[PDB]
RNA sequence: CUGGUUAAUUCCGUUAACGAACGAGACCUCAGCCUGCUAACUAGCUAUGCGGAGCCCUCCGCAGCUAGCUUCUUAGAGGGACUAUGGCCGUUUAGGCCACGGAAGUUGAGGCAAUAACAGGUCUGUAUGCCCUUAAUGUUCUGGGCGCACGCGCGCUACACUGAUGUAUCUUGGCCGACAGGCCCGUUCAUCGUGAUGGGGAUAGAUCAUUGCAAUUGUUGGUCUUCAACGAGGAAUGCCUAGUAAGCGCGAGUCAUCAGCUCGCGUUGACUACGUCCUGCCCUUUGUACACAC
RNA sequence: AAAAGACUUCA
């Protein structure tokens, strides 16, 4: 086995460096810089972080308390 | 020569048995009988009237059940033998009558019915 | 007899966690103070004048050994002949020392 | 104490709530060792001729 | 001989809408009958033919 | 002679102490006793006695189910039997006894049901009904080992043996032994 | 000696059946895996590592107990048979088998060795040679259970 | 009206009634409809061969519409089971229980359920009276939309030994592949140590194929990696009388795609059944100021 | 011998 990123240099950020195995504290780090990536990029998945919105799509018709905060009393 | 067919049925399963008698070896799709029905109690449902009776070296039965599952087979298998031996010896009339024989059953699974869940078991709203 | 508390928005009560935790197993296996003799004497070899036979899984228990943790002392055991097993499937089985 | 006799038959519903069909108590008699009446409780009707065992009762 | 059956079964609330229970079974079988000849002569292909009784039945002279 | 059973346990020689549950533990059937599973219809029919039994049918048919979930009879079947061995081997003597002391010492006497009537609700203690004692028993054994099992390293089988070797043996360690003098206490006390 | 046997390469509980035939395939010249294994060829838990007596062999064996009651039986035949595929909950599954890879590297070795051949369209059927170790075999064994 | 009986103005016995319809039952349905057979063979069994196997003795395979019959398959008839036979106190018809036997009076599940009313609901499962109208609320497309601080609902999955996992117990042949494809022809037992884990799969990222022009708020499967909440669930509720609850999967329709939907099937298979002792309901009774109606 | 109250207007 082995992994190495490679194509021609050019792509600025992001990529994918040939899956990172790797994985644990270097993939929990540049999980980071793909958060942070999207949204610089101005990609609808970046956007929806700073939202705060889960990204890959759920039903919604209820459970995502998660997602951005506790059950917030009633509403308005 | 020997081999009388009387055939039971109760169940799914059909099980066709034509006995020429001698030693006590018991086949299943032509298979030793223990080992194709390895581990279960409800195998040992079959093997009851091939000890209790005191004919031991009387039956070597030759079986065959086709289609549905490992539970189901017993049943069936053990009826045939005793319906037989019954026609010919009226003295073992008292072999066939009092160590059970004859149900349909007639409860394999019911209709489902709309509404149901399982089939029966109406929502639990509405 | 009770559950716990109840939820709040978001939520859950539970309430409870354990005794704990230790008997961790196999690693003191290696090393020699649960495997030289003690725990084969005392827990396997005290067991057995009480009760002649028992089952692995209730020597287990009161011994507060681990299955796999005297699978081992046990399969010890029986190559010296002190104990004798038999067998079932579900790993459980009968242990006995002489018969006798 | 208090024996404990092989069966007993229902001597009289003994009154109790009803209005139509009688859940309450009732006053037994023990069929063999005769001459014991207590009231023992029950679920559900009975009728008088019915035998039960009341079992240890005690 | 008259082998096996052919069912569609569709059951529809049929409906309100709301309709979701009290719901239906009309079951439809169309059944097959499958009939030789030992001997497929010129003579029993005519005579068969001319006078066919179906009035529902629909019966397909056949072939290689 | 040759005693079936799973091949290895007689049934005839099991003696149940109590005269009146006696009549309702059926441990012989139209020619003699087995157990090898099935069921058979004979419904309700009240006063008398009533119905044919078998405890070890009821038994590893209390313990499919309580508790709880997924498993089956075959899996049932087999705890039964497993603890019926280990039951032995922890006895010394027929398994199919020592449940028989399990159930007659986890079934109560006298139960205690819920009525309201006028203004309020008393409950004045009733009859268990010879099969409602054998049940109520098998029950508070079986959710004792079901109890058991769910919160100890030891294998059902063992636990279900655990506590039926503890309610035969009239331990205050059982749940079912537990119950049943708890459930007789309020009965006894309510009038 | 030979009546246990015989029958036994049929009726007997396959599980001392295929420990008892892993170890006689063990002698054989052939095993050739070229490297086709590693990449993720099973269950879960499941690369070959493990497979030296655990999958290889009760695999080759495998198919060996299948083929002589079964047969005609081909690659599809042998895919499925351990597996699942199971329609998904969507919460699990399950694991996932592959098969064609798999199915496809125990019959080349066996036909090389002169044990399966294979019809144009019923698939590959015993040989009198394949009958000859599985069936010479199942003697040990009905000894060993009884 | 009553007396009794029953799921049943069901039937009987009375009666100012004598009828009569329509529902129910009967009926066609399916579950065991079986059974010995009449009917034919899909197929099964059985015969005979032949390739072999253990060492025609035993066993597997296929061979010929080659031989015949049969549980399978299949359609019919009968078999029905009906109080015809025998029981038990009892105005009287009865109810209750028990036996032969494949199975008894409601054999079972409801598919075959009355009319009328409900300004119920559907104008979009299917017309349409009328009005916004009238070379527009047509057109024939391109794009976008079924987000979730939050509450109700159905439903699916877990919390762990009724366990976990591994091995073993429109499609295809076979060569090449890790899923995902693309073609040439045509319960056993290693493990599990009762551990918020080897539980749990939530979520998010990387990325490959395929359905489709497209997979990003809106495909699925998935290499791989994150490893969430949840320690069996309150105030509370549904449904269930034994092949039923429950649990396991699949097929059919849906359908270019689709979690799971609706629906059925088979398999695994429990407990409780006595009663009306909150709710719906029946007829009779009495009161009634009410009359789309407590 | 009954724990427990409400329930907009016209049709």
């Amino acid at each position: 086995f082995k992994v190495p990123d490679w194509f021609l240099n050019r792509k600025k950020d992001y990529k994918d460096g040939r899956f990172s195995q790797v994985v644990s504290n270097a993939v929990d780090m540049k999980l980071r810089d793909d958060l942070e990536r999207l949204k610089k990029i101005r990609n609808h998945r970046g956007l929806r972080h700073y939202w705060g919105v889960r990204v890959r799509g759920q039903h919604t018709k209820t459970t995502g308390r998660r997602g951005k905060t506790v059950g917030v009393s009633k509403k308005r | 020569a020997v081999s009388y067919c009387k055939p039971g049925r109760g169940l799914i399963k059909v099980n066709g048995v034509p006995i020429e008698l001698i030693r006590p070896e018991m086949l299943r799709l032509k298979a030793f009988e223990p080992i194709l029905l390895a581990g279960r109690s409800r195998f040992k449902d079959i093997d009851m009237r091939i000890r209790v009776r005191g004919g031991g070296k009387t039956s070597q039965i030759y079986a065959i059940r086709q289609a549905i599952a490992k539970a189901l087979v017993a049943y069936y298998q053990k009826y045939v033998d005793e319906a037989s031996k019954k026609e010919v010896k009226d003295i073992f009339a008292r072999y066939d009558r009092t160590l059970l024989v004859a149900d349909p059953r007639r409860c394999e699974p019911k209709k489902f019915g709309g509404r149901g869940a399982r089939a029966r078991f109406q929502k639990s709203y509405r | 007899p009770p559950p716990s508390s109840k939820p709040a928005k978001s939520g859950g009560g539970k309430q409870k966690k354990k005794k704990w935790s230790k008997g961790k197993q196999k690693e003191k296996v290696n090393n020699s103070v649960l495997f030289d003799k003690a725990t084969y004497d005392k827990l396997l070899s005290e067991v057995p004048k009480y009760k002649q036979i028992t089952p692995s899984v209730l020597s287990e228990r009161l011994r507060i050994n681990g299955s796999l943790a005297r699978q081992a002392i046990k399969d010890l055991e029986s190559r010296g002949a002190i104990r004798v097993v038999s067998v079932h499937s579900s790993q459980l089985i009968y242990t006995r020392a002489t018969n006798a | 104490m208090d024996t404990q006799v092989k069966l007993a038959v229902v001597v009289k519903v003994m009154g109790r709530t009803g209005s139509r069909g009688q859940v309450t108590q009732v006053r037994v008699k023990f069929l063999d060792d005769q001459n014991r009446l207590i009231m023992r409780n029950v679920k559900g009707p009975v009728r008088e001729g019915d035998i039960l065992t009341l079992l240890e009762s005690e | 001989m008259p082998t096996k059956v052919l069912h569609i079964t569709t059951r529809k609330s049929p409906c309100g809408e709301g309709t979701n229970t009290w719901d239906r079974f009309e079951m439809r079988v169309h059944k097959r009958v499958i009939d030789l000849v030992s001997s497929a002569d010129v003579v029993k292909q005519i005579t068969s033919i001319t006078i066919e009784p179906g009035v529902e039945v629909e019966v397909t002279i056949s072939d290689q | 002679q040759v005693v079936k059973l799973f091949n290895c346990w007689s049934f005839e020689d099991v003696q149940v102490n109590d005269i009146s549950l006696a009549d309702y533990l059926a441990v012989s059937s139209t020619k003699h006793a087995t157990y090898l599973p099935h069921t058979a219809g004979r419904y309700s029919a009240k006063r008398f006695r009533k119905a044919q039994c078998p405890l070890v049918e009821r038994l590893t048919n209390s313990l499919m189910m309580h508790g709880r979930n997924n498993g089956k009879k075959i899996m049932a079947v087999r705890i039964v039997k497993h603890a019926m061995e280990i039951i032995h081997l922890l006895t010394d003597a027929n398994p199919i006894q020592v449940i028989v002391d399990a159930i007659i010492n986890s079934g109560p006497r006298e139960d205690a049901t819920r009525i309201g009537s006028a203004g309020a609700v008393r409950r004045q203690a009733v009859d268990i009904s010879p099969l409602r004692r054998v049940n109520q028993a098998i029950y508070l054994l079986t959710t004792g080992a079901r109890e058991s099992a769910f919160r100890n390293i030891k294998t059902i089988a063992e636990c279900l043996a655990d506590e039926l070797i503890n309610a035969a043996k009239g331990s205050s360690n059982s749940y079912a032994i537990k119950k049943k003098d708890e459930i007789e206490r309020v009965a006894k006390a309510n009038r | 000696m030979a009546d246990s046997t015989a029958r036994t390469v049929k009726d007997v509980n396959p599980h001392e059946f295929v420990k008892a035939y892993s170890a006689h395939l063990k002698r054989s010249g052939k095993m050739e895996l070229p490297e086709w294994v590693d990449i993720v060829k099973t269950a879960r838990f499941k690369e070959l590592p493990p497979y030296d007596p655990d999958w290889y062999y009760t695999r080759a064996a495998s198919i060996a107990r299948k083929i002589y009651l079964r047969q005609g039986i081909g690659v599809g035949g042998f895919q499925k048979i351990y597996g699942g595929r199971q329609r998904n909950g969507s919460r699990p599954p399950h694991f996932c088998k592959s098969s064609g890879a798999i199915s496809r590297n125990i019959l080349q070795q066996l036909q090389k060795m002169g044990i399966i051949d294979v019809d144009p369209k019923g698939g590959r059927l015993i040989t009198s040679q394949g009958r000859r170790d599985l069936d010479q075999v199942a003697g040990r064994v009905d000894v060993t259970i009884a």
